[PDB]
RNA sequence: AAGCGUUUACUUUGAAAAAAUUAGAGUGUUCAAAGCAGGCCGCCUGGAUACCGCAGCUAGGAAUAAUGGAAUAGGACCGCG
RNA sequence: UACCUGGUUGAUCCUGCCAGUAGCAUAUGCUUGUCUCAAAGAUUAAGCCAUGCAUGUCUAAGUACGCACGGCCGGUACAGUGAAACUGCGAAUGGCUCAUUAAAUCAGUUAUGGUUCCUUUGGUCGCUCGUACUUGGAUAACUGUGGUAAUUCUAGAGCUAAUACAUGCCGACGGGCGCUGACCCCCUUCGCGGGGGGGAUGCGUGCAUUUAUCAGUGGUGACUCUAGAUAACCUCGGGCCGAUCGCACGCCGGCGGCGACGACCCAUUCGAACGUCUGCCCUAUCAACUUUCGAUGGUAGUCGCCGUGCCUACCAUGGUGACCACGGGUGACGGGGAAUCAGGGUUCGAUUCCGGAGAGGGAGCCUGAGAAACGGCUACCACAUCCAAGGAAGGCAGCAGGCG
RNA sequence: AGGUAAGGGAAGUCGGCAAGCCGGAUCCGUAACUUCGGGAUAAGGAUUGGCUCUAAGGGCUGGCAGCCGACUUAGAACUGG
C-alpha cells in the first residue's frame, strides 16, 4: 500500500479518493474510490522508501551521479524554445529545434522532429483575417437591414398617418353635418 | 437527502399514501444559506441544467435604492433591526428577503448635497474644516444658480427621514434573496411603511 | 425514463410514413430539427422506401453524404435529417426538384416542382418577437427566425422566402377568401378558401372552410396553412387538387379507369 | 381594516412614496367578459392571490359550484354535483367533489348554498387551485 | 361584418382523439393462415374507410326532465331634476 | 345457430341443483408422414449463480519526436499510415422483470402567463469607448527503480503538446448620448431680475444578472408579456464579447473563399416535471378519520428549475366522510387489448406498443443537460469468492447456461 | 449502628429474611379483566443544571396615550469533563 503524503499517521487508514488525488486512477468522470493508503511518517514496517538526492556530495558514486542520462524529449512549444535557447522576437524558429537521430538495423539512418505548436503561419494569419472579416461584415449587413427597415417602416407610418387623417377629416364633416 | 416531495405527506382528505418510487433528484432541498453580516464569502453550487446558484454566508454591503428621488449607491450594512418572519432572525443578524436592516446614509446624503446644494443632517454646532462640503455648496454661477433654486423649491424631505440622516444611519428592506442571487440590493423605507415598522420597532423596544 | 428517448420502433412510427411492419423492429428515428417528430418526414424514408432511390441504410447513407441532397438550397449528411412540410429538397445530378405537399390522404406526395418554382417556398408565422434593441422578429413554422420583417405581417399569416438568400418577398394575410391547406388532422390534405372563423378566447379557435366542390369542414387554427391569396395558389399543387372524394367515387373512377385502359 | 400582519400589506406594483406639493390602486380585468367587480376597484385592501387585483391569472378551465363552508379565512370550500354513468345499467350514480376556492374579498357578502364561477389558475396551496370569478344568488335570498 | 343573450341534462354534427389490434376496401402470398404489395408493354397505381366507451370544446333543437324572475314591489320600460 | 339432455316418484306436473355439451388456456397421457407461421422459466423462488459475452468511439477539419511501417526534395517545423494516451461524447438509449403501488400508476382533456431543456435548425457572436505576427506552466502515452499472494492497484525520477487547466490584448475607435459645467454671446429693464443660444473638463454610456423609479413599439381573451428611459450592481467557490483546426491559394506588408470546432443569450426539436376535470377489484367482523412529530388555510420567508406546508416562524380551526371517508385484503403494474359471445354481460391482460417501478433489502452521493444510475461509487443487513490471515474483490428481475 | 465492594446476579436460605432497585416534576403512552366506577403513578419512554434572550397571561388615570404592579408558562441561543 503506498504512502500517502499529508496524512500524518504511521498506519493504514482508508481513503475516499477522487480525480487530483495521488494513489488514485479513476476509471470514468466523477468517480471515486475507496482505497487504503498507508501513513507519510517512514517507520521499520516499510518494503520499499522513495529516496530522492537534492544535494550532492563530495564523492562521485557509482550508482546515480557517475553517468547522466540523456533526457529523451526535447521541447516543442516554440516560446520553450525560446526560453531554451535564448531566440528574441524576430529571429526565427524553424532552425533551432533539436531533431532526433534515428538509427537501428537494417533501415537507413533517420532525423525526425515535433510539430512546432502556437507558431506564426500563415493559415493562422489568413484565419484571423477570416474572422475579423466576419466581424466587420456582420456589422455592415446590419447596418444595411436596419437602414430598409427604418425605409419600410416610414413607409408603412406614412400610410397609417394619412389613412388616420382622412378619417380626421370624416370626423369634421361629421361634426360639421 | 432532503427533498421536496409531495407523496411523502398525506393527501387532502388525510390518508396516508405510500410511495411509489425512490428519492427523486429533481424533487431536491438543501440546506438554507443562513447569510449573516461580515467579510463577502460566497460559494458557487452546481444546479440543474448545469446552472450555477450563488450562496451569500457573510455579506458586508448591498445596492439599496431610495425610491423617492432613484438613487442608489453601494452602502455597507451593519445591523438587522426586525424581520415579519421570526425574532431568531432578529437575534441573529440574517439577510433574507423582505427583512429590515440599518445602512449609514454617508453615500445619500452626499448624493443629496451634491444635487439640491442642501445640508442634510449636519446637526448644528459643527463645521466642516476641510470644506469639502463648503465646496459642494457654494461657488455656483449665476446662471445655474436659478437652477439650484428651482431644485431646493422640491427638495424637502421628511422628517422621519431626517431625523434617520441625522442619526448617521437609515432603515431599508431587502427586496433580493441572497442565498440566491448572491446580492443583498434593497430599497429604502418610507412613508406609511416607515412609520409602520418604526412602530413594531418601539413596540418591540417597550 | 431517466433521460430523452433516442429510439422508435416501427409500430410507434406515424402512420403516415408508411412503413411495413414485418421488415424490422425499429423505425428510423428522426433528428432534431426544424419540424417535430411526426410532422417530419426522415429523409431515409424519402430517398429509399418512396423514392427507391435506395435499398437499405447503406445505400442511403452514400447518396446522403455524397453531397448530393440539398435540402432548402443547403446539403445535410444526416440520413436522419427531418424534411417537414412545404421543404424543398433538390438533387442536382438527375435535376430533379420535390415539394413536400400532403396530397389528398395523410402521407406525403411525391410533388416535382420546376427549378425556378424551387427557387422559393411558403412559410407560415408562428410569433412575433422584439428584439433586445426593438428590432421585430418573425417566427415561421420551420424555426427560421428572420428579424425585421414587414409590419403589416400579423401572428397567422404566411409569407414566401427565397432560399438562396433567407430573405421574404411577399406575404398573404390570414383572411376570408383564401386558399388554405390543412397540414394535420383529420383533414389533412384538403384544400378550399376560408368562408368563417369563429373566436372562442381561452381556448383555440376555429375556422370553416369550403372547398372547390362545396364539401365544406371546420379545422382549428394550429392545423391551418394558407397557400396564397384568392382562388389561386402561389405554389404548383398535386394531383387531387385537396378534395378528399368519397370512398364510391374514389372506386369508380379507378374502376372506369383500369376499364377503359385494359 | 389593513396591516394586520408581521409585514407591510402593500401592492408591490404601484409605488406609495412620491413626493408631494389619494394612493392609486392597481386593478386588471381577467378577460373572457367578466365585469371586474367595483369593489375590488375602489376597496383599500390587497391580497396576493385576488384575481383582479393580485398575481394570478386565470387560465384552463371554468367551472361552477355552491358554496357549502366559509370558515377558512381567504378561500371557502364549494360542492360540484355531477351524474356518473355507468354502461352496464343506463342509469346515473350522483357524485360530487368538495374542492376549496379562493374567495377573495372583493365579494363582500356571500352565503353558503349558492352558485359560484370558477376558474383555473396556478396552484395557490396544497389542495386550492381556482379563483373565484362571479357570484350569483341562490333561488330568492334576497332579503 | 365584430359583441351580448338563465344555467344544464338530452339529441345531431364538426373538431380533436397513437400505432398494432377489431370490422372492413383493393390485392391469385400456386389457395388459405398471411403480408402490403403489386400490374403492364420505364409507365400505371395502392399502402383506403368504420368504431374507439366515459369525461372536456364548438355549432342547430327546445319535445321531456331540474331551476329563477315581481308579491313587506330593493318590478320592468320611458324620459327628467 | 337467440339450442338443450339424463337424474328425486308407483306414475305426473314443478322448483331445485348435480352430471352431461362446446370453446378458450395450462400441464399431462397416447400417437405423430409433408409444409408455412409461431408461444416458450410469469403463475411456486423480484430465490441463489460457475462460466463466456453483452458499450465503446477518429474524420482532410483537437492533440503524433512510440522507426510499429514508410518517401526523400531537405536543412525556412510538420509527407502519409499510425499502437498507446490525453481530450470530446455516449454509457441516463436499448433489453429483462412485475416485487411495491388502489385518485397512487394509468387512460382521455387542458396549461407552464408556474419551469428547465444536451443535441439539430435558424437568429445573434467591430454594438462596450478602456507580447496580440500568438501569453503561462503541470501531465499522460515514452524511459528507468520497484511493492503486494493478488485487482482494470499503483509511487517515487526524467521528459513532452492541447479545442485539458489558466492569464490576457491591438483593432472597430471618430466621434455621438446623457449628466457635470469653469465659461462665453445676444435681447430687455435706471436697476435686481427675466428670456434665448455656443461651449473647457470629468464621469458613465454592450448583451446577460439583481434592485428601485417613469411613460405606455409589437401582442395575448387576460401580464407584474416584450420593448424604451432613469440610478447603481455585477459574486475572485468569476459570463460572453474566438490567444483553435483542414482544403485548395489568389489580388494590391494589407485584403481575400469554402468550411470544421467551441460559446453568453433568443426562437426550434427530442423530451422531462409538477399540474385541471372524469374514470378502478373485494371488504363495515374497518364508521368516523387527519390535526401544534403539518392536518385545512392566512402572512412573510428558506429551499427547490419553477407555483404549492416541501420546510420554517407567527396566527385562524379547519379538511374529508353514509354520494362509503378512513383502514384492511388482492392469486392487483394501468391502458391500447384477448376469450366467450344473439341482444346485455362475465372472465383474463405476467407478455414483444405507450406510460410507471426495480436491478438481493433500504439509504447517501460525485460526474454530467439529462441518475438518487446500480453491466457507477459510498456505507449497514443477508448471501458469497481468493488468501501468505496482512488484505482484495461480487451482484445474470440482460443473452446462453447451472443449482434449487 | 452506618457504608463500600472487581466478575457472576438468589447459584445461599424453609422462604429474595435482610439489603438493594425505582422514586419528584414536565411532555408522550398505558394492556387482560371489570360491578363500567376502576385497574393506573399500570407497564414502557424522553427532559431536568447554569447563563442570556423572546413570546404570552393585568390594573389606575385621562381599539388611543401615560404610569404602575406581581408571580408564572412556553419557545430559542450559548455553555460546562
Ligand atoms: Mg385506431
Ligand atoms: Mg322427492
Ligand atoms: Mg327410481
Ligand atoms: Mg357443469
Ligand atoms: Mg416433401
Ligand atoms: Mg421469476
Ligand atoms: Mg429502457
Ligand atoms: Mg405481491
Ligand atoms: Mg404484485
Ligand atoms: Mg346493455
Ligand atoms: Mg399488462
Ligand atoms: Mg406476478
Ligand atoms: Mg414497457
Ligand atoms: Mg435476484
Ligand atoms: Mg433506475
Ligand atoms: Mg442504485
Ligand atoms: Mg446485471
Ligand atoms: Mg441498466
Ligand atoms: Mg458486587
Ligand atoms: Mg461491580
Ligand atoms: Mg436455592
Ligand atoms: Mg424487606
Ligand atoms: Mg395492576
Amino acid at each position: 500500500f503506498p504512502m500517502k503524503q499529508g496524512v500524518l499517521t504511521h498506519g493504514r487508514v482508508r481513503l475516499l479518493l477522487s480525480k487530483g488525488h495521488s494513489c488514485y486512477r479513476p476509471r470514468r468522470t466523477g468517480e471515486r474510490k475507496r482505497k487504503s493508503v498507508r501513513g507519510c511518517i517512514v517507520d521499520a514496517n516499510l518494503s520499499v522508501l522513495n529516496l530522492v538526492i537534492v544535494k550532492k556530495g563530495e564523492k562521485d558514486i557509482p550508482g546515480l551521479t557517475d553517468t547522466t542520462v540523456p533526457r529523451r524529449l526535447g521541447p516543442k512549444r516554440a516560446s520553450r524554445i525560446r526560453k531554451l535557447f535564448n531566440l528574441s522576437k524576430e529571429d526565427d524558429v524553424r532552425q533551432y529545434v533539436v531533431r532526433k537521430p534515428l538509427n537501428k538495423e537494417g533501415k537507413k539512418p533517420r532525423t525526425k522532429a515535433p510539430k512546432i505548436q502556437r507558431l506564426v503561419t500563415p493559415r493562422v494569419l489568413q484565419h484571423k483575417r477570416r474572422r475579423i472579416a466576419l466581424k466587420k461584415q456582420r456589422t455592415k449587413k446590419n447596418k444595411e437591414e436596419a437602414a430598409e427597415y427604418a425605409k419600410l417602416l416610414a413607409k408603412r407610418m406614412k400610410e397609417a398617418k394619412e389613412k388616420r387623417q382622412e378619417q380626421i377629416a370624416k370626423r369634421r364633416r361629421l361634426s360639421s353635418l | 437527502g432532503i427533498s421536496r416531495d409531495n407523496w411523502h405527506k398525506r393527501r387532502k382528505t388525510g390518508g396516508k399514501r405510500k410511495p411509489y418510487h425512490k428519492k427523486r433528484k429533481y424533487e431536491l432541498g438543501r440546506p438554507a444559506a443562513n447569510t449573516k453580516i461580515g467579510p463577502r464569502r460566497i460559494h458557487t453550487v452546481r444546479v440543474r441544467g448545469g446552472n450555477k446558484k450563488y450562496r451569500a454566508l457573510r455579506l458586508d454591503v448591498g445596492n439599496f435604492s431610495w425610491g423617492s428621488e432613484c438613487c442608489t449607491r453601494k452602502t455597507r450594512i451593519i445591523d438587522v433591526v426586525y424581520n415579519a418572519s421570526n425574532n431568531e432572525l432578529v437575534r441573529t443578524k440574517t439577510l433574507v428577503k423582505n427583512c429590515i436592516v440599518l445602512i449609514d446614509s454617508t453615500p445619500y446624503r452626499q448624493w443629496y448635497e451634491s444635487h439640491y446644494a442642501l445640508p442634510l443632517g449636519r446637526k448644528k454646532g459643527a463645521k466642516l474644516t476641510p470644506e469639502e462640503e463648503e465646496i459642494l455648496n457654494k461657488k455656483r454661477s449665476k446662471k445655474i444658480q436659478k437652477k439650484y433654486d428651482e431644485r431646493k423649491k422640491n427638495a424637502k424631505i421628511s422628517s422621519l427621514l431626517e431625523e434617520q440622516f441625522q442619526q448617521g444611519k437609515l432603515l431599508a428592506c431587502i427586496a433580493s434573496r441572497p442565498g440566491q442571487c448572491g446580492r443583498a440590493d434593497g430599497y429604502v423605507l418610507e412613508g406609511k411603511e416607515l412609520e409602520f415598522y418604526l412602530r413594531k420597532i418601539k413596540a418591540r423596544k417597550g | 425514463a431517466r433521460g430523452p428517448k433516442k429510439h422508435l420502433k416501427r409500430v410507434a412510427a406515424p402512420k403516415h410514413w408508411m412503413l411495413d411492419k414485418l421488415t424490422g423492429v425499429f423505425a428510423p428515428r428522426p433528428s432534431t430539427g426544424p419540424h417535430k417528430l411526426r410532422e417530419c418526414l426522415p429523409l431515409i424514408i424519402f430517398l429509399r422506401n418512396r423514392l427507391k432511390y435506395a435499398l437499405t441504410g447503406d445505400e442511403v447513407k452514400k447518396i446522403c453524404m455524397q453531397r448530393f441532397i440539398k435540402i432548402d438550397g443547403k446539403v445535410r449528411t444526416d440520413i436522419t435529417y427531418p424534411a417537414g412540410f412545404m421543404d424543398v429538397i433538390s438533387i442536382d445530378k438527375t435535376g430533379e426538384n420535390f415539394r413536400l405537399i400532403y396530397d389528398t390522404k395523410g402521407r406525403f406526395a411525391v410533388h416535382r416542382i420546376t427549378p425556378e418554382e424551387a427557387k422559393y417556398k411558403l412559410c407560415k408565422v408562428r410569433k412575433i418577437f422584439v428584439g433586445t434593441k426593438g428590432i421585430p422578429h418573425l417566427v415561421t413554422h420551420d424555426a427560421r427566425t428572420i428579424r425585421y420583417p414587414d409590419p403589416l405581417i400579423k401572428v397567422n399569416d404566411t409569407i414566401q422566402i427565397d432560399l438562396e438568400t433567407g430573405k421574404i418577398t411577399d406575404f398573404i394575410k390570414f383572411d376570408t377568401g383564401n386558399l388554405c391547406m390543412v397540414t394535420g388532422g383529420a383533414n389533412l390534405g384538403r384544400i378550399g378558401v376560408i368562408t368563417n372563423r369563429e373566436r372562442h378566447p381561452g381556448s383555440f379557435d376555429v375556422v370553416h372552410v369550403k372547398d372547390a366542390n362545396g364539401n365544406s369542414f371546420a379545422t382549428r387554427l394550429s392545423n391551418i396553412f394558407v397557400i396564397g391569396k384568392g382562388n389561386k395558389p402561389w405554389i404548383s399543387l398535386p394531383r387531387g387538387k385537396g378534395i378528399r372524394l368519397t370512398i364510391a367515387e374514389e372506386r369508380d373512377k379507378r374502376l372506369a379507369a383500369k376499364q377503359s385502359s385494359g | 381594516d389593513i396591516q394586520t400582519e408581521r409585514a407591510y400589506q402593500k401592492q408591490p406594483t404601484i409605488f406609495q412614496n412620491k413626493k408631494r406639493v389619494k394612493l392609486p390602486r392597481y386593478y386588471k380585468n381577467i378577460g373572457l367578459g367578466f365585469k371586474t367587480p367595483k369593489e375590488a376597484i375602489e376597496g383599500t385592501y390587497i391580497d396576493k392571490k385576488c384575481p383582479f387585483t393580485g398575481n394570478v391569472s386565470i387560465r384552463g378551465r371554468i367551472l361552477s359550484g355552491v358554496v357549502t363552508k366559509m370558515k377558512m379565512q381567504r378561500t371557502i370550500v364549494i360542492r360540484r354535483d355531477y351524474l356518473h354513468y355507468i354502461r352496464k345499467y343506463n342509469r346515473f350514480e350522483k357524485r360530487h367533489k368538495n374542492m376549496s376556492v379562493h374567495l377573495s374579498p372583493c365579494f363582500r357578502d356571500v352565503q353558503i348554498g349558492d352558485i359560484v364561477t370558477v376558474g383555473e389558475c396556478r396552484p395557490l396551496s396544497k389542495t386550492v387551485r381556482f379563483n373565484v370569478l362571479k357570484v350569483t344568488k341562490a333561488a330568492g335570498t334576497k332579503k
